[PDB]
């Protein structure tokens, strides 16, 4: 019956508009305002035309071919060509139980958040040319077959891996592109002998809150429908977050003597990441010790680990985003099971054979982003060179860069 | 002619303002500053990044007045800003040359 | 016919969650910009953080027992024990027309906001750790079973209390909370003496747009679902804030002198409370009647009504969610009454029978969390002492409750 | 059959509510941030107060008289008068597969944009009492009339005019209002010889980005549905707005040497406005040539055809608005051709036909807001006077005519 | 050498600029300043509060010279920082002991 | 007693505070001011505008010191505020009458 096709549920389809929409408010303005706050004032205007205008380029490369390579069929690694600007595909086609138009919005706005999370770890002292040209390269050879083979039925997907929302394909992938680039731009001037506060807090904040609000449509969004899987994601989400809230705010408040609005910030992003590959597969309770776990490791993640790497990541995303990336993909193998208040495993496999999986996946992502990464900031080192000189460093790339000032009269 | 300056706790300003003002001074220039000294900010946490040592939020008032003026005015000041406390402030005292209303051209004693 | 069970509309699933994430809006950052604005910069991020703690803490509580005991199946005030941990509820449970996960996470959102109203009253004067008590104990002795008694079957709902989104159980509960907190706590230090101004209107602004965005996830959520009453509360929404938005402005430009920015963010919440409990239930005209009347009592609750009752309520938590949460309920048990283009009354109901019943709602109401209140600050005075020293309180609570300071370099 | 009905579809319900808070998002605290950014810091306040308060004023117009005018049967320039503070209108009536509440709304918050849009020309030197007295003569004599002949069924809508979302409706009747406005009230104090920065660039991108969000709601939801035709809608939305942020970035980038992040904000709006009319109709392709062309026109109309005209609109309402409504609308008289991966020309009408009632539409919308805004602002001047004294202009609007300071310690 | 500080209002700042750039003078520092005295500042009303003394914001410009030029600027500075309205400002002239450039050891004319 | 007034990039703050501490002096009022001269700033580009002349942000120093601190004072502060680029500041010195400490009542050297 080869003429049969799939209807769409138009249910379905609102739910994963609003839900593209949040995962784009993620990104616009959430991860701009977020980052923008973390840094100084006299850049933070490079950051948010960094993420402004690396969102655009991740939205018309997603169309052209970003799609198609990611999510057509193909072998293990990657999709196919038969989908350039979308062509091939019927305004009516349907993917699942949504319009596949809706499908591309949706994962078009999982590339967008990974690349600008990427984005803090340069900040201060960072060509703007030069993240430009590396976006190109790291998006259309690292995020793409990584999307593929995870949740494009490509290798990792084939082997049984369990990643509900993009612990491996947003969180580690971006991590480990970040770490990758702190290190080979090198340390900002004056870093260990001067104060690098925060310009803006409350911009801190307001960012952290648009980050959280919109992770709905990023966790819930990823059942593909507004059914009861859906609803297991957003309990698990809100659960996790406050936990992790807490976990930070606690630990922070035992070894520093206070409790810290930035501690609470962090905690709540802590949360969201650890809970990512795990809140449509886990139980209530599974996302509460997910929760605490993923606070304490960012806490330790941006003191103790930060100063062991001797690394100069700014806006700790590889503290972040790395350590609770991978803290999660790890506890998902075990909080999945039904025996912890979990959906269970697929047919016949056991913990100890999945925890092997989702290790296997944290390794892979973090090996081939890593290398797909270190090309990309080699390519724009040679033809844009990657750091600004040290005395635009100090006045600043919002003029340097960007000519213009954050605040005037 | 002289120029006083007074760098102050911020909260006390409403009162040696009105100190000023009894005596006939309504005229003054109020600058936002930062102060360190015998008194310190608290220690700063931001994730990783621990400053013990902080600067604190003062008050730098400049006024120009006469020098019979010059007594009353370092006494009004001087109890008006008082708490007891570190980091009450000081009293800081120059010789103007010559002083000009813009809107006139009046001059010294005229341009206050 | 034991084994039928209900069939969830995805259709409402997906309202339903995403009117959750609507008022989770509300609290963050919503409430948080709102209150941080209101109040000086030393102070701003004490607010943010016991906004973002207090609201971690909810989310848990509500989750292990909290929904549990005003959900569940009980008596008059108390519910059960039965859904700890959200044990007992199977995924695919239905209430109404929507799996009850949603319905846990929507009725969590409520308890998160109603907690952030509090917080106002409070500012710049009161320990961290207190705050966090109080919580413990308010939401548990108060919120919980004031829910119970008006939105799960209770004392209330079985005399036929009209209350649509939180007249009682948001509104009334948090101001009269909050009237109680600054009465104990005292003055600040200055006050009567010293300019109070808040730091930044345009923070406040934003705070009071996200607040009104977030309302209609609230009004009309309170449906349960996407029909002509959810069509209903949220026309009606629009209708009493503008109303309001236009009776504080006129008040204030004709008795003060000129119509402020805040006046017309102060406007748009008195219109938003006032319409809280009448939204579902009221005609487009009998919004338009609350919103004027609740605009020009919040101008009377912020104006002579504050200086009368001799109060330090920084935010005018009371003024605002007090007088116009009153206001509300007393309007109602009024414009309910088909007559006047409401959707009427219950079989055999008559407009003095109603009037009455939302009057023995409201006095309930306020000796219930005006009780609790006053334990809930003894608690918390008894074991940290609820008010931070002088020398703490001229600092900022930033440097001192959080070592942090909101605007650097 | 004359006693058939419409069944209303929760999801399209559940979806158009959804939408339509999106729309407010738009203008609370959308356009009030954006605009409040690029004045100066003395008159920010101003510009959230005019905002406010004139969505309110507009709010309540639309629900007593607006929507009836504007959507009720009649000749081609006006509606009905039986539809007066919704009555005659059931709960349960239903426009297409909605309630007719939620389209009353949806409509509604189009309005509220419109206007708020206008006031960002008569920035800096206004007077209060004059945009309100402006508002009410423009919006019952423009607004009205122009929605009614091209979304009410009048005599654009008889000729077969394509405008999905608002180019003529919105873009092109707020620009040309706006620049009647500016060419009547004239040059802000100093113009030419002193600085003229935006305050608060960081402002201006929280408020680009959240317009950018609701104009989801904008674009998706003037499908009325969560069909295939939204869907196109969206991906279009992301499409031209990703491209005009780079078709503006590399103009400034080529023509004046640096890539700043006014001017990818602004490119955004550019391709907001320029895929307005041509969101539903168009194909990917098409979207991304619109996109570009918009961002392009954009750049141009801020900086040469704002020379060549001499006339000071601080926010460069015409110069984005009216210079991208006008190619947009153009455009989609084009790309609406099946064989440019369009949606096809209604039966029978070719190209040519269409390009001509796209530019017919255009002419009227100008001429007939041009007329209305010259005979508003006389009104007003006549009345109350226009513009504010020269000291109160440059002691700024904030504090003489709302008596407050947006910033304090 | 001469320090010369001058107290404007804030849309005047450009004007005096080019003034001192008419003479010779590019080398300035600018300071925000809060203004009480003559003209005074707007009530200000935020909810139930009411505030009638305020301040009203200016600008400071602490430009150093040497003493041959102090007769020229007060004049220059005076004529490109008039508007003839109450708040104009006032210009203020003060000794100077020693001027040096950080950058080279230089001092006085030099220095500048 | 004399006031050093030193205009200095604001990074090199913390460099000039510890060289400060080196000779005993931990007492001083810190100022945001804006500056042009050698060093200019950046061409801004907005929309449609571009402004040419634009200012640095500089980090002002307001110290009281003893008579004889002087020399000692310019050497250290001119060692620690040193880059040799344009822009590195210039220090300031002028003679203060008195010096008056509000906590105590103490005065000039006292009073520090
Ligand atoms: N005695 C004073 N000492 C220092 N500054 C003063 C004094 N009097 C006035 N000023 C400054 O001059 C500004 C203008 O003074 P004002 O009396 O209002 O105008 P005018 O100079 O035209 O009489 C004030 O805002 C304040 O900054
Ligand atoms: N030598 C100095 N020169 C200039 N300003 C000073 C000096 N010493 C102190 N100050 C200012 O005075 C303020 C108060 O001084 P501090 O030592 O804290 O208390 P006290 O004045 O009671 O000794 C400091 O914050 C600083 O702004
Ligand atoms: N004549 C002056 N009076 C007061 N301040 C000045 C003067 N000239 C320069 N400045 C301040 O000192 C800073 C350094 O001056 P500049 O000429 O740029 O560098 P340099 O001192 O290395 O020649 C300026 O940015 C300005 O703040």
């Amino acid at each position: 019956h080869h003429h049969h096709h799939a209807v769409a549920d138009k249910a379905d389809n609102a739910f994963m508009m609003i839900c593209t929409a949040l995962v784009l408010f993620m990104t616009i303005p959430g991860i701009a305002l977020f980052y923008g706050g973390l840094i100084r004032g006299k850049n933070v205007l490079s950051m948010l035309t960094q993420v402004t205008v690396t969102f655009a380029l991740v939205c018309i490369l997603w169309v052209v071919y970003g799609y198609s390579l990611a999510f057509g069929e193909g072998n293990n690694f990657f999709g196919n060509i038969n989908w350039l600007m979308l062509k091939n595909i019927e305004l009516t086609a349907v993917m699942g139980s949504i319009y596949q138009y809706i499908h591309v919005a949706f994962q078009g706005s999982f590339a967008c958040i990974t690349v600008g999370l990427i984005v803090g770890a340069l900040a201060e002292r960072i060509r703007f040319s030069a993240v430009l040209i590396f976006v190109v390269v790291w998006l259309t050879l690292s995020y793409i077959p990584i999307a593929h083979m995870v949740w494009g039925g490509g290798l990792l997907a084939s082997h049984g891996a369990l990643d509900f929302a993009g612990g491996t394909v947003v969180h580690i992938n971006a991590a480990i592109a970040g770490l990758v680039g702190a290190y080979l731009i090198g340390k900002r001037v004056g870093f260990g002998k001067e104060a690098f506060k925060p310009h803006n807090l409350p911009m801190v904040f307001t960012g952290t809150a648009i980050l959280y609000i919109g992770w709905f449509g990023f966790n819930a969004g990823s059942a593909g429908t507004a059914n009861e899987i859906a609803a297991l994601a957003f309990v698990n989400t809100v659960v996790a977050t406050a936990a992790a809230i807490l976990g930070w705010i606690f630990g922070e408040w035992a070894l520093r003597g206070k409790p810290s609005l930035l501690g609470a910030c962090s905690g709540a992003i802590a949360g969201l990441v650890g809970v990512t590959p795990a809140c449509g597969y886990i139980g209530v309770g599974g996302a509460l010790i997910i929760g605490v776990v993923a606070g304490l490791a960012g806490l330790w993640g941006v003191t103790m680990l930060k100063r062991l790497l001797r690394v100069d990541d700014p806006c700790d995303v590889f503290g972040v985003h790395g350590v609770c990336g991978i803290v999660g993909c790890i506890m998902t193998g075990i909080f999945a099971a039904s025996s912890l208040g979990g959906v269970g495993f697929a047919e016949g496999v056991t913990m100890g054979h999945q925890l092997l999986v989702q290790l296997e996946s944290i390794a892979i992502t973090i090996v081939w982003s890593g290398v797909v990464a270190f090309i990309g900031y080699k390519l724009a080192d040679l033809t844009v060179g990657l750091r600004v000189p040290e005395e635009q460093e100090r006045e600043g790339l919002d003029v340097n860069s960007h000519g213009e000032n954050a605040y005037n009269a | 002619m002289k120029l006083v300056t007074v760098i102050i706790k911020p909260f006390k300003l409403e009162d040696v303002r009105e100190a000023l003002s009894s005596i006939g001074i309504q005229g003054l220039t109020v600058t936002e500053v930062k102060g360190f000294g015998r008194q310190k900010g608290h220690a700063e946490l931001y994730r990783g990044a621990e400053y013990s040592v902080n600067f604190l939020p003062k008050v730098k008032i400049d006024v120009a007045i006469a020098d019979d003026q010059l007594d009353e005015v370092i006494d009004i000041v001087s109890k008006a800003a008082y708490t007891g406390k570190i980091g009450d402030g000081k009293i800081f005292v120059a010789e103007l040359q010559r002083v000009i209303r813009i809107r006139t051209g009046e001059a010294d004693e005229a341009a206050l």
